């Protein structure tokens, strides 16, 4: 009845397997004899490198296949044949009950439908280009369509280095893409010459598709081709305010991710396209959604958009790209967290966490579903930072402090939000602690501490460095005399995979470095300084950067001092 | 047709772009007082128009909300005979009882091949995602009795369940929970709620519990939800597959707790895991949701039409914060427009603006001292005197601008000649600044792009004797304002001062010739919600300015901080 195409979580899913508070995903082993694409290798590595990965099939309540399902067009070279038999012959398929199937392309040439090929059954599919009429509202996940060269880890850090007012550029609406003479889905692109204008709405098209386009060409293509080679595509997206992202053969396109990297606000024209992560992300804040049926009056609608609205849309586009779309690892983690936020619908993330800084991938609701228990959402609410802090001392002396100090915890080998981590070899006066906490009250998201160290990029060894003496700037503050949020403790314990912490334990140090890496990654802001044993730090930093994919540490040469 | 969405079965040629981005709703001319009040609320709004050829949506004058005596065939005949059916391409329908005595279909049973439905109880299977809207079910008890606006806090009971005609399984599980825990869970039996040897009044008993249980007895949507929200207790919907009303825009995760029907014996343990602060937040959110969306039929109609209008004009959709903020936190909210944590590089600089009336001998010193700093791009000088002309050919790029009128607020206009983001406003009187100080100020602004970075430090204090704010500068123990003289700030702040300034503050500062820095600080501290960074009848006028600015805003946006930034 409800177990067919109209599957939902309460019908086509086994909550009892996930009833244990242990949400884990299991990856099938490779057959070592079937071709596999690089994008699916990236997806599998993202799942396997995640904290949700487990080897034991019994413990996991989410399954992801090892067969390449991303490319499901028989005209493509990554199509895998006889996949129906290979998916029905699996021992743990179980009609695909708790199975997550990733997909990026589907459909044949005459009609690009959702021809996944094999019987999905009750499994949920994270398809790239999903029509809203064929999308399960709370079961499927709409994911972006990424390239084979899309980064596995790290990111390109966006494009918008300056936030300029007025939020306008040399052109307004831009599009340099192929127009298809024959087929399905080229109506909107072919009807762009109607609204093509001067250096305000510049819409370029190309008729050179395939090899038989000459027979089907018309008189319009001759002029278009010469004018097509006038502007560079990457440059055009950077001199533009609104980036048109119409429908080609399929609803999704690579141009959406390029519009978000370029910081231009995308104006989607694809009718009925479930936008990437639509169920958790508000797409009226980072993009303009306009029907392609009203194509002629689109530029007037774009002009009607106020400058403050444009500024908000551009910044939201930048944040959304840098949060949920920068790398395929981020996409996979976003899909997995969206899955996780449907098992226990009281320990999940609200719509404000997904659509505001730092994003849902760094806000774990298992810690708390109350926005006041996090350091990021004080201004959005009418709240103030907590006035008391818990002092945590790790002992392997003086400990003279009474003001602002609700309790002292000494660890031998927490109620308040703020946590003071102190090393027994560090002596700090109570006035200094009070000043540090007062500074922290203005910046609850960051780490406020007295010791500070910075890093450098040595070209000779192509290796990240670590300096600790007479630095002209800094990008890390040690946790030995620092104030931060207890949610950072929770995030360090329950977010980073076991390998980094294991190496930290075995090397007897490098926990503060990883803490600073984590806080700089989540906040994207530098910390604040207030006023043989040297060799392994560089290896620690290199390993951490390799795991992250980039160096989240950001330099800063300020120093907050009392007046 | 369950497959219908707004991109296939809806018509967008009929209503297109208009300067006022509001859809226009036309009402046909033909019973329940409910539908009469709904139509009257729609008519007296901004959406009602005539000239059917110009409006987009249509709301038939046929009784649809009550399905007990709906006469489904008669309703289908009426919809066909509407003479403007057009396969129901744009028509909007309202319902709150989508259930039938034989079976509860959780949706309207009329054909409605493409009609738009605003129903009360929607399942996740019978609800079109982007097409339909889930509306609250209206309980007359909301307006029949006016419960006191009791504040959040501790209550006698913890969990409560005041429903009539539940299924035996639910009641048995609730009674097991009550005998297991006791003194916190109160299951009430059959406007009067009768426990064993004790009587409670139904509207007012809900005020004594911090959690109220809403179950699925029939139609998947119960009128008890509105009463639970009105009384302030957090609703615990244990009706699985139920889409909460206005879940498209409202955040029900901060106002209610949803527990699956299977884990009903686990309800108490789940509710014990919630801290008290989130309890208070959820109670306030529930009260706000009732007073804004559930209170009257007018609120329901307005919210429904507004959601539809946002769907048809996505670029104009109202903000999430406007959707789900009580006015208290709405006034206390910030919503910083410059929220991206990006650090602009050294390639660009700052367009320095120097405002002068007279003293063209310190101004040359000012230009000489400012020009020595690196990263400076454009040294704009604004000339306000209508009488005295600037020295021509006696003065890296420099532009001198003449003002139409001599107003002090001409240093804050957004000039198109500014191609950078940082703006250094500096006056002639300030001369004890070196190049390194300005350079370090710019460096500090790089990490704090959305706040003032000013060198002078002036604060404000509260006076008990006069009960009015005062302007304090003699002693420095904390800083709440930095004067616009030698103050780095974003050009968007110039835009805000020039255009988005509430009240008559711009006119007032123009008239009084003084107090521009205080107004700038007020506006920036309100818009950004962050303090300022200091880098290391005169007084009466400043105090009067502070008091006036506090009066116009309704509060004091300034925040006291004891920290300054200095070179490492
Ligand atoms: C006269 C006539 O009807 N001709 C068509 C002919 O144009 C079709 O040929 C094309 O096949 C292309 C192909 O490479 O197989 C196909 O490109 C698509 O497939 C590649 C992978 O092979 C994908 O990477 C591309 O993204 C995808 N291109 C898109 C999205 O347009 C192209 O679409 C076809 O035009 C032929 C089928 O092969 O059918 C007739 O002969
Ligand atoms: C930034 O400025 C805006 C206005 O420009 C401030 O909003 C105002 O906030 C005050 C309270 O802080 C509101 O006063 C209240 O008015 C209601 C009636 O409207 C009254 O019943 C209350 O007792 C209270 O006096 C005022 O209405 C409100 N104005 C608007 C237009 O929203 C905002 O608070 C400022 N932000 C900061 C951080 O200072
Ligand atoms: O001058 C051009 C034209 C296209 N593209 C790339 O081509 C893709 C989209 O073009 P196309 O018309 O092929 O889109 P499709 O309809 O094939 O998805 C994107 O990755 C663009 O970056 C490009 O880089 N430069
Ligand atoms: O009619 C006038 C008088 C003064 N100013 C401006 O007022 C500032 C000087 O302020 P003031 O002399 O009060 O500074 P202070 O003496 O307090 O340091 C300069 O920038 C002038 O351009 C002005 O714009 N119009
Ligand atoms: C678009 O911006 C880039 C900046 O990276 C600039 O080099 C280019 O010249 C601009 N385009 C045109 C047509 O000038």
């Amino acid at each position: 009845i409800y177990k067919g195409k109209k599957c939902r979580m309460e019908s086509c899913f086994d909550f009892t397997l996930c009833k244990k508070n242990g949400f884990k995903v299991y990856v099938y082993p490779q057959q070592k004899g079937e071709k596999i694409a690089e994008s699916y290798q990236n997806i599998l590595a993202a799942i396997e490198g995640s904290r949700f990965y487990t080897s034991d099939p019994s413990q996991a309540c989410l399954f992801v296949l090892s067969l390449d399902t991303l490319d499901r067009d028989q005209l493509s070279p990554q199509y895998v044949h006889n996949l129906r038999s290979k998916v029905q012959s699996l021992h743990l398929w179980n009609n695909g009950r708790n199975h997550l199937i990733f997909n990026l392309y589907s459909g044949t040439w005459p009609d690009y439908t959702e021809d996944v090929g094999f019987d999905i059954g009750q499994a949920m599919l994270a398809k790239a280009s999903i029509s809203t009429e064929n999308f399960r509202p709370n079961f499927d996940v709409s994911i972006p369509l990424f390239s084979k060269d899309h980064p596995r880890t790290g990111g390109e850090r966006g494009f918008l280095k300056f936030n300029t007012i007025p939020p306008l550029r040399k052109y307004m609406l831009v599009f340099k893409g192929k127009r298809y003479l024959t087929g399905i889905g080229s109506d909107t692109r072919n009807a762009l010459y109607h609204v093509h204008n001067g250096e305000d709405v510049v819409l370029l098209t190309t008729c050179k598709h395939g090899k038989d386009w000459q027979k089907h060409k018309d008189s319009r293509c001759d002029r278009d081709n010469t004018e097509y080679e006038k502007y560079d595509y990457r440059e055009m997206l950077h001199n533009a305010t609104f980036c048109l992202v119409p429908r080609g053969r399929r609803l999704g396109s690579f141009r959406f991710l390029e519009a978000l990297q370029a910081a231009c606000v995308p104006v989607m024209l694809s009718n009925g396209w479930e936008l990437p992560f639509s169920e958790v992300i508000n797409w009226n804040q980072a993009a303009v959604i306009g029907d392609e049926r009203l194509l002629l009056q689109i530029p007037s609608t774009i002009r009607s958009i106020h400058q403050d609205k444009i500024l908000a849309l551009r910044q939201q586009t930048q944040f959304l790209w840098e949060a949920y779309f920068s790398s395929v690892e981020k996409i996979v983690l976003t899909t997995l967290e969206i899955i996780q936020d449907r098992i226990f619908k009281h320990i999940s993330r609200n719509s404000l966490i997904w659509n505001k800084h730092p994003g849902g991938l760094f806000v774990l609701p298992q810690y708390s579903s109350y926005l006041g228990d996090f350091p990021y959402y004080y201004a959005n609410l009418g709240l103030k930072p907590p006035s008391k802090f818990t002092a945590v001392i790790h002992a392997v002396v003086a400990a003279a402090k009474s003001q602002y100090c609700a309790q002292i915890i000494v660890l031998w080998n927490i109620i308040t939000d703020a946590v003071l981590s102190l090393d027994e070899d560090t002596v700090l006066s109570t006035t200094e602690v009070d000043f540090a906490f007062t500074v922290w009250q203005s910046f609850p998201e960051r780490i406020v501490g007295y010791p500070a160290r910075s890093h450098f990029w040595d070209n000779s060894k192509e290796r990240w460095g670590y300096t600790s003496k007479w630095t002209n700037d800094y990008s890390m503050v040690l946790t030995g005399a620092a104030i931060y949020h207890k949610y950072y403790h929770y995030l360090y314990s329950h977010y980073l995979p076991a390998s980094l912490k294991n190496m930290v334990d075995q090397l007897a140090n490098c926990e503060d470095i990883l803490m600073n890496f984590l806080v700089s990654a989540v906040t994207k802001l530098p910390p604040i300084k207030v006023t043989d044993h040297f060799a392994q730090r560089q290896s620690c930093m290199n390993t951490f950067a390799s795991w992250f994919g980039y160096m989240p540490l950001i330099h800063s040469q300020m120093r907050l001092d009392p007046v | 047709d369950l497959s219908c969405r707004m991109h296939t079965c809806f018509d967008v040629y009929r209503c297109g772009f208009n300067p006022k981005n509001k859809i226009k709703v036309y009402i046909y001319a033909l019973i329940s007082r409910e539908y009469n009040e709904l139509l009257m609320a729609i008519s007296d709004s901004d959406y009602y128009t005539d000239d059917i050829n110009r409006a987009c949506l249509f709301v038939p004058s046929i009784d649809v909300l009550n399905q007990n005596t709906l006469r489904i065939k008669e309703t289908a005949q009426a919809m066909a005979q509407l003479s403007r059916w057009d396969r129901g391409t744009n028509h909007l329908l309202f319902n709150m009882l989508p259930g039938g005595p034989p079976d509860y279909n959780t949706a309207l049973d009329v054909p409605r091949d493409r009609a738009l439905l605003a129903g009360g109880g929607f399942s996740t299977w019978t609800y079109r995602q982007g097409y339909d809207v889930s509306i609250p079910v209206y309980s007359p008890l909301s307006a029949e009795v006016d419960l006191p606006e009791k504040g959040p806090g501790p209550r006698q009971y913890f969990l409560l369940s005041s429903q009539v005609g539940l299924h035996p399984e639910y009641r048995e599980d609730l009674e097991a929970l009550q005998v297991k825990h006791g003194e916190s869970v109160l299951v009430l039996d059959k406007r009067k709620r009768c426990h064993k040897h004790q009587v409670f009044d139904y509207p007012q008993v809900l005020q004594e519990a911090t959690f109220c249980v809403v179950l699925r007895g029939a139609r998947l949507g119960q009128a008890v939800l509105s009463d639970v929200l009105q009384a302030g207790c957090v609703p615990v919907v244990i009706a699985d597959s139920y889409i909460l009303p206005f879940s498209e825009v409202l955040d029900w995760k901060r106002a209610s707790v949803v527990v699956p029907e299977e884990k009903m014996s686990d309800v108490y343990s789940i509710l014990q895991s919630i801290p008290q602060r989130q309890i208070e937040e959820m109670q306030r959110q529930a009260r706000w949701f009732w007073e804004a969306y559930f209170q009257s039929i007018k609120a329901i109609a307005l919210a429904t039409l507004q959601i539809i209008n946002d769907r048809i004009y996505p670029y104009a959709a109202i903000s999430y914060e406007e959707w789900n903020d009580p006015p208290a936190v709405k006034w206390g909210s910030v919503s910083n427009p410059l929220f991206l944590p990006l650090i602009p590089p050294q390639s660009q600089g700052f367009t320095a603006i120097v405002l002068t009336y007279d003293r063209v001998e310190s101004l040359f010193r000012v230009i000489t001292e400012v020009s020595k700093v690196p990263s400076l791009s454009k040294l704009l000088v604004v000339w306000n005197n209508q009488n005295k002309n600037p020295p021509e050919d006696s003065l890296v790029p420099l532009k001198v601008v003449r003002t139409a009128e001599n107003k002090l607020s001409n240093r804050f206009f957004p000039y198109d000649e500014i191609e950078t983001e940082a703006v250094l406003a500096i006056d002639d009187d300030i001369i004890m600044l070196t190049s390194d100080e300005l350079q370090f100020g710019y460096e500090v602004w790089r990490e704090f792009p959305d706040r003032l970075v000013g060198y002078p430090g002036r604060l404000h204090l509260w006076d008990h004797e006069m009960n009015k704010w005062k302007y304090e500068s003699e002693w420095t123990n904390e800083v709440s304002m930095v004067l616009t003289g030698a103050a780095f700030y974003h050009k968007y702040f110039n835009y805000l001062y020039t255009y988005k300034m509430p009240g008559d503050i711009k006119n007032w500062v123009d008239a009084h010739m003084n107090c521009e820095d205080i107004a700038m600080n007020f506006l920036v501290a309100n818009v950004t919600g962050k303090a300022v960074i200091k880098v290391t009848t005169h007084m009466v006028e400043r105090s009067e300015c502070i008091n006036k600015f506090a009066s116009v805003f309704g509060t004091m946006p300034l925040k006291v901080v004891e920290h300054r930034a200095d070179p490492v």
